């Protein structure tokens, strides 16, 4: 979402003198009419894009690049603007652009494309391109917009990104459920760098049936630094029952991030 | 101020082997239909939608060819001009723009593919700058359509009358009134398959026309079908037929 | 007159069976234009193919060709010609 | 999707009907060209013409016609083109 | 002695446009017949006999053409040419002239048509000159054509064995061996009408090839007739049928 | 069978000259084989003509005419022969022709047309064209040949005929038939210009019968010239029966031509 690189951005392209600004949103619509409106883009397709930082921080951004259209109109261009919408947030950010010089339709090609924006996993993306100057009134359409489907970081690729880890998918937790004494079940694994606190969640079902004879919950205290990545123990007393053999225990962290809402390792045991 | 200025003709355009550095929109809508002229004539009505907010400031005409594909083949187009060049992207009165032209004569049975461009055309490697729509023209079964006068020498407008009795077990009677166009004529019944066939040859009767053909037929005959075939010659082979029905004769 | 073969090539081999005429002149390309000229007044039957099936019609189709002709030495014209290519099986109209 | 009509043309009205496809281009004569393909693997019944007749085959026919092509202005060349006319119902060919 | 030397031309004949005080005969006789080259492909070996006792004294040479029409047009031929000067009418030797010449290759199930005449030609408001003869190819269900390329890959050499036979009053079971080539078959019974139809897709069988096909019938079905089909992509629609009967399986 | 009259022959066609003439025919032993000898003609048609005489002897002649091909053999020529030959009798005569100078196909029409020679009324004639030299052994024929019909005197032209005249078939006799008293049959007829007998044979049959109950022959003696074109009267006594009214009565003549071979003509008188 928020921008990543102060350093003056680059969108140079073969005789232009282009700028590149985030000014001011007013989301889509606006009116600003004038006797000649340009015709609408072609080809606008967004990809996906890893790229590091300074720190060495890579974070996921999106290739969107777009094509051009063939006729007279390409002499009164004047401007572009380009826009992200989120649809759970709401929260819309906006790129503005120009063209200082003149295009003369010269040689049969024109390319545009920018990569300057990080993108939040599991969220869909509203990428829309407008050029100016704006329809006049009644008028035909200049604008054209897709979606965007981003995997989450369980995903190889989305797994090594560098805000993932941030209550993240490359922590596995080597899970040893062991049988131990009757009705006492141990279980170790090893927990991740930050001091938030975890719980257990220890359900038993019967066989071939979903409901709970018994269920347990284990509070977990937050973490010290010198107990980063060290195998955390727990032991509890299981119910003293016969045909409730199957045991469901999860782990689930309270990390700053998607506190509340991070994913959860279950594990069942069965007999 | 434009309008429209149609003219004719088929083959190259002078302007498609030269190149052409700026190039025009397309035609942003086009739709047909036939329109009738009488007191026989059908012409077509063709209308199109010019382009909108740019790639208009240049423009000169536009082509609309045709082409009808049943027993024949069939192409020849005309295109036409515009008076005046264009200042705005929409009419000062209001509305969007629309013209056209009536011409191009239809036959029967035909069926129509018409195309269009906007000129000058497009360079090579470009995009598809054409649309195109279809058309289908009425036949000569239609009550409209009776009157022409290639249909009444095939014989539309003819009334013939057809009363056919099951004379006997293993015979039929059928009466039909003659004409002066004709003079052979065929004979089928289907029921399941053919069950009697014949072929007859009578002059015209200025006499009273009530017909004396006797065919024989195989089987139980009762609610059968009976189809008449003329011979008449400017059809050829492919003459309208006429349905005939199966009574019962005391 | 009405007859379909096992073998051979499709005007002897199909429903509706066309023969080939001659048309001589002295002054085009080719010499001989060898047009349509199906027989039976209606397809043949299926089922043996060397009787006739009254249900269907017949109907020559044709097509434009490309000759040349001679006209006073001589001089070059180009213009096309009628010729029959092959008839078909069409179903009939009927009225009322 | 075998079907016979009652009227009109003879594409809709053949036992061996044929729809027109579209050949697009930018540098021929016509722009747009209009072949055929046989819609049935077999031909139709004469007593219904809404259902199919296994004792028959269905071929297309071929003809050269005359377009033209342009080439690097420009240049103008001729040469001919194979377009599809007509589905015809043909016999099959048995062995035994 | 005179020979002929002979090389291809299509097209306008020079001797066209301009005007010839003197003309020729024409082709007394006629021939056409095809040959065949040990290997693998078809020729066609014309003969003809030039005309007697005059109207030989001036002439340059002869020119064949050919149409052919199956399916398709075909339209190609060469003017072929003769090399010495005619003196006299028969052979000094003793008999009629007898040329040939070998080529135009031959299609399968294509009707040829050939023609001929003299050089140079007649002119304008003069008698049609030619004379022409025909000639027809062998298809594909002869003993001694089984053998090109392009016939076996419609299974022309192929050995489909089949063994259909009555299972009860309403089926009819259908064996027969599979091949690499297809995949998918139809199935077609004659007596008077359809009494039974299907359509089957099954893969190439490197195991037992013993088919196993059902196929309901309506009435007695005993006394039919089985044809097959099967889709083999080359041929298209037009692949070779083989015939088969129906046979009564015994429970005993 | 006889040409018409001795006079100088007229044959000439622009750019030629032309000889006919009369002499030695039937190809006994004409082998006169030469190097390369012309074609064959084409196109000979024979009509039909009639011809006047001085003295009034109307005459019917053949008109034959001929074409020639357009091949090189032209130059080649050099002669032609005309043969006519009958059937019956097998009376046969030859007229022989010439090209004195070599001809050069200039323009593409050629005729040769000749009519003086007399045929006779019904009779078959047959015409032989042949060129010049004459063909090799084992060569190609240079000969066409064709049949000509002759209508018999009854025909309308060939009614006024002069050699017709001769034994008239215009000699049209009024046969007048009365039953006068029974068993007596009285009739009455014109004759010709000649001295020549007249028999008359009246033969009686049964009616719806081809048998005959009494046949007679009268003989009329020779006419005097004095008696030319009178009706002569003759009276016959009939047979006395019962059922035999059919009555045929022919005469015939014995005139110089035809002599007992004149066609007669047959009156029927029935009851
Ligand atoms: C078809 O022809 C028949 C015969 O001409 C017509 O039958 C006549 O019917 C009327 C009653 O409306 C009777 O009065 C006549 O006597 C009938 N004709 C004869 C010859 O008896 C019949 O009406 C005709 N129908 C049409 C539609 O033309
Ligand atoms: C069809 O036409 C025939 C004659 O062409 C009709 O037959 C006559 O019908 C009348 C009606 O009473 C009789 O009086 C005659 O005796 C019939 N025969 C003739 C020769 O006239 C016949 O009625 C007509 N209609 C039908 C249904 O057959
Ligand atoms: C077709 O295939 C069948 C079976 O595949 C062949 O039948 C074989 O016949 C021989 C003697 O004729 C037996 O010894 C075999 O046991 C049979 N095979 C079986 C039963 O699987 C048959 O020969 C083949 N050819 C023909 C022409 O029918
Ligand atoms: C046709 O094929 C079937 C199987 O494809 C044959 O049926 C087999 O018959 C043998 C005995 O003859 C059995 O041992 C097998 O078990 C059968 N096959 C199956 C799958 O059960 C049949 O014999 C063949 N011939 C016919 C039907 O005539
Ligand atoms: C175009 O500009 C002129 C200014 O000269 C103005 O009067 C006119 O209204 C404008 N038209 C449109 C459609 O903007
Ligand atoms: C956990 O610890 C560091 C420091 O907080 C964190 O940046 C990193 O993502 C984790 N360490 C590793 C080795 O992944
Ligand atoms: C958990 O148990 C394992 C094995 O018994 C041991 O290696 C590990 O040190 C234990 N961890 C703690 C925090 O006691
Ligand atoms: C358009 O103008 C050209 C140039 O004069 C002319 O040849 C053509 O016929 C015109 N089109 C019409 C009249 O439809
Ligand atoms: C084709 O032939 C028809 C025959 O009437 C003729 O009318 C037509 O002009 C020709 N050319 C085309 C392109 O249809
Ligand atoms: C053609 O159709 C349009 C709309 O259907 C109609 O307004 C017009 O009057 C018709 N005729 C002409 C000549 O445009
Ligand atoms: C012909 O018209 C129908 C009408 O719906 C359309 O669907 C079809 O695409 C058209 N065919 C072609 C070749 O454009
Ligand atoms: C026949 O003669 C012509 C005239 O010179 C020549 O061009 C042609 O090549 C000859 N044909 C051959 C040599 O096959
Ligand atoms: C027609 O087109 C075919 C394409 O297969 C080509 O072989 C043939 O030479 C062309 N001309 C004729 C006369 O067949
Ligand atoms: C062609 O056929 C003739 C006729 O029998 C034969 O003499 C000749 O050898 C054959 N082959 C050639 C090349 O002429
Ligand atoms: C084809 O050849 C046969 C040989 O008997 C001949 O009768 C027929 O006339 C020929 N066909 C043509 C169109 O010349
Ligand atoms: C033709 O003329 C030549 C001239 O010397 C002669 O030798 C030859 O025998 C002649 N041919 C005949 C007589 O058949
Ligand atoms: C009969 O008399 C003369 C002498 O025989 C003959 O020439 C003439 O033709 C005949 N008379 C008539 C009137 O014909
Ligand atoms: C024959 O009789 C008729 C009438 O009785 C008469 O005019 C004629 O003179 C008679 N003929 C002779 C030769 O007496």
């Amino acid at each position: 979402l928020r921008l990543l690189d102060h350093r003056a951005l680059v969108c140079s392209q073969p005789g232009l003198n282009c700028t590149v600004k985030n000014s001011t949103c007013l989301d889509d619509s606006w009116i600003h009419p004038r006797n000649l409106t340009p015709s609408s883009p072609k080809d606008l397709q967004i990809q996906l894009h890893f790229a590091h930082t300074q720190q060495g921080d890579l974070f996921p951004v999106a290739h969107i690049e777009w094509t051009l259209q063939t006729d007279a109109s390409i002499l009164y261009l004047e401007g572009a603007e380009l826009s992200v919408l989120q649809l759970n947030t709401n929260e819309r950010l906006c790129v503005r652009f120009e063209f200082l010089s003149k295009l003369r339709h010269h040689h049969r090609r024109w390319r545009f494309t920018f990569s300057h924006f990080v993108v939040d996993p599991d969220q869909e993306y509203e990428v829309t391109v407008h050029h100016l100057p704006k329809p006049i009134p009644d008028g035909d359409p200049n604008h054209q917009s897709k979606n965007f489907l981003v995997p989450d970081c369980e995903h190889a690729r989305m797994k090594v990104t560098t805000p993932c880890m941030s209550s993240g998918s490359l922590w596995d937790p080597n899970i040893t459920v062991e049988t131990l004494e009757a009705h006492q079940l141990r279980v170790s694994f090893t927990l991740w760098n930050e001091s938030t606190h975890y719980q257990i969640l220890l359900t038993s079902f019967p066989h071939m049936e979903n409901h709970s004879c018994f269920e347990h919950m284990h509070h977990i205290p937050a973490p010290r630094p010198e107990e980063f990545h060290q195998r955390s123990n727990v032991t509890l007393t299981l119910r003293n029952l016969k045909g409730c053999c199957r045991h469901q225990v999860q782990i689930q962290p309270f990390f700053s991030s998607c506190l509340n809402d991070c994913l959860r390792h279950s594990a069942t045991v069965s007999c | 101020e434009p309008t429209v200025q149609c003219g004719s003709e088929t083959g190259p355009s002078p302007e498609w082997m030269l190149q052409h550095d700026l190039i025009p929109g397309d035609l942003r809508d086009l739709r047909v239909e036939p329109v009738t002229t009488s007191v026989y004539s059908i012409l077509m009505n063709v209308s199109w939608v010019l382009r909108a907010d740019a790639s208009i400031r240049l423009l000169k005409a536009t082509k609309i060819c045709v082409t009808g594909k049943s027993n024949f083949q069939s192409y020849s187009c005309v295109r036409c001009n515009y008076t005046e060049a264009f200042q705005t992207q929409t009419r000062p009165s209001g509305g969007k723009w629309t013209f056209s032209y009536i011409g191009f004569p239809v036959e029967l049975n035909t069926v129509y593919f018409i195309g269009a461009h906007n000129i000058p055309n497009a360079n090579m490697n470009e995009d598809g700058p054409s649309m195109s729509v279809n058309f289908t023209s009425p036949g000569c079964l239609d009550h409209i359509m009776k009157y022409k006068k290639k249909c009444v020498k095939a014989g539309s407008l003819w009334d013939p009358n057809i009363t056919a009795c099951k004379k006997n077990e293993e015979t039929v009677e059928v009466n039909f009134t003659t004409t002066p166009l004709g003079n052979r004529y065929m004979a089928l019944i289907q029921h399941s398959t053919i069950i009697g066939f014949s072929q007859v040859f009578e002059p015209h009767q200025k006499k009273q026309t009530r017909a004396s053909v006797v065919i024989p037929v195989t089987g139980d005959s009762e609610g059968a079908t009976v189809q008449l075939t003329p011979y008449f010659p400017t059809c050829g082979s492919d003459c309208i037929r006429h349905k005939g029905t199966v009574v019962l004769c005391p | 007159s009405c007859r379909a073969s096992e073998d051979g090539p499709l005007n002897s081999r199909a429903i509706s069976p066309w023969r080939y005429e001659l048309d001589r002149d002295l002054n085009r390309l080719p010499q001989d234009l060898y047009h349509a000229r199906c027989l039976c007044p209606h397809c043949v039957s299926l089922q043996t193919g060397s009787h006739m099936d009254p249900r269907g019609n017949s109907e020559l189709l044709y097509h434009n060709q490309t000759v040349f002709y001679r006209r006073p030495g001589y001089c070059l014209e180009r213009r096309l010609y009628r010729v029959s290519l092959a008839c078909v099986c069409v179903r009939p109209r009927v009225m009322g």
